[PDB]
């Protein structure tokens, strides 16, 4: 079995 | 009347191609030193060429057709497969990096053949073995390198995907028929650049160890199986344990329907990006056989370095599930569990193979 972390690219930014 | 959208004409992946309306596909082609068909979609409504550019899957090398022949003229596996890694180490096109996967399926299944035929037979067959898998290791590390990947984005994202898993499969099919002909107790590991591989064969009697892999590496990835999970799967006494790490490979395993928990809103870092990425080495575990789904009791743990830690989130555990038929999948965090994240690394905790 193959495996992996995904990650999501930031989309809001504040300060 | 309002106004109808057309591409330009254009040379792109050294083909020209014609001033086109929206939405046409154009073949034309492939490029000079390349046999085949080239394509190139001329995007709907917009009227602009698809951005990934032309599709050069279908676009082969000389060499490939020479492979070819080779196997009909009944050449040891072992050997084509040498040869195979000869080629890829060089300038390739698209259509042979996909050329190339379909070719060790091939001869994976040529292999098999000699070896049933061998039914100083064994060490015969154990030395067989060890030349195809040396020269798979290295026609995927070759196919691998950075400046190979460029030619992967030459196909289109399905024919990635599909020529990702079928590499993923195959590999894991040659480890367990190395597997197969080796005597207990056995490891084996072959470290590459962009590629590591170990297949070990145990006896389950008395006292087992936990597996760690790699060794000999300084790696960004690494799994583990836990000694009770070891023994809980013996099979008359042995355990047969492939082990395989890549590198780059995750750019092709496309993230399109993953099955990931947002705890916040994905964004991107360009125009047209892409909000959620694979962003760890591939790294995988198998046991006695491949696709076993088998449940285990104490999980595989591992332990990857993010590929890019700067604006990224939401790290999730997955593995990639797909289909033996169409050699496609997506990846799935069922049975996954995050043990703990920070910017930079995250440790899994997955309860089956
Ligand atoms: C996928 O990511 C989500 C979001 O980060 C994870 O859910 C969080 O997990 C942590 C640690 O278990 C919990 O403390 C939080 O309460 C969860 N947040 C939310 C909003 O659910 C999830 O564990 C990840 N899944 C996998 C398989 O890695
Ligand atoms: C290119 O297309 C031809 C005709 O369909 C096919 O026979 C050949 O296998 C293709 N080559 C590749 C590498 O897909
Ligand atoms: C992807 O490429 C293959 C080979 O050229 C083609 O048959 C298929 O239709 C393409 N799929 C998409 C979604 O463009
Ligand atoms: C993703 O899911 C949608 C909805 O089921 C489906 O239409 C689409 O074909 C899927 N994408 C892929 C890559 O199969
Ligand atoms: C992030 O996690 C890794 C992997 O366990 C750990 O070794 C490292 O110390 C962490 N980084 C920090 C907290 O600086």
């Amino acid at each position: 079995t193959n495996f992996a972390v995904l990650m999501a690219h930031r989309e809001i930014y504040h300060h | 009347v309002s106004p109808e959208l057309f591409c330009e004409p254009r040379e792109v992946r050294r083909v020209q191609w014609p001033a086109t309306q929206q939405g046409m596909l154009v073949e034309r082609p492939c490029p000079k030193g390349t046999r085949g068909i080239a394509s190139f979609q001329c995007l709907p409504a917009l009227g602009l060429w698809n951005p990934r550019g032309p599709d050069l899957s279908n676009c082969t090398s000389p060499w490939v057709n020479q492979v070819a022949q080779k196997i009909k003229s009944g050449e040891n596996a072992a050997n084509i497969a040498s040869e195979l890694a000869r080629h890829t180490r060089g300038s390739i096109y698209a259509g042979d990096v996909s050329s190339s996967v379909k070719l060790m399926e091939q001869l994976l299944d040529i292999l098999d053949a000699q070896l049933q035929a061998l039914r100083n037979k064994m060490h015969k067959r154990e030395r067989t073995c060890k030349d195809y898998i040396k020269a798979v290791v290295e026609t995927v590390d070759n196919l691998l390198r950075p400046e190979a990947l460029e030619s992967w984005k030459d196909m289109n994202a399905t024919e990635q995907v599909h020529t990702a898993t079928m590499l993923l499969d195959v590999l894991e099919e040659g480890a367990f028929l190395l597997a197969d002909n080796v005597r207990e107790p056995a490891r084996f590991l072959a470290a590459k650049q962009n590629v590591v591989l170990e297949v070990t064969v145990l006896s389950t009697e008395g006292q087992v160890q936990e597996l760690v892999f790699p060794q000999e590496y300084a790696s960004e990835s690494s799994i583990q199986l836990s000694a009770n999970t070891i023994k809980q799967n013996s099979r008359n006494g042995v355990v047969k344990v492939v082990f395989i790490l890549y590198n780059n490979l995750g750019l092709f395993l496309s993230t399109e329907n993953a099955t990931v928990k947002l705890a916040g809103e994905a964004g991107t870092g360009g125009p047209g990006g892409a909000s959620l990425v694979v962003n760890s080495q591939v790294i995988a575990a198998s046991i006695n056989k491949e696709s076993s789904r088998v449940f285990l009791m104490d999980p595989v743990i591992f332990t990857v370095a993010h590929l890019e830690a700067k604006n990224h989130f939401n790290a999730n555990c997955s593995f990639w599930n797909y289909s033996e038929r169409s050699m496609l999948g997506y990846w799935s965090t069922q049975g996954c569990r995050l043990v703990e994240s920070n910017k930079t690394h995250t440790t899994c905790a997955c309860s089956h193979l």
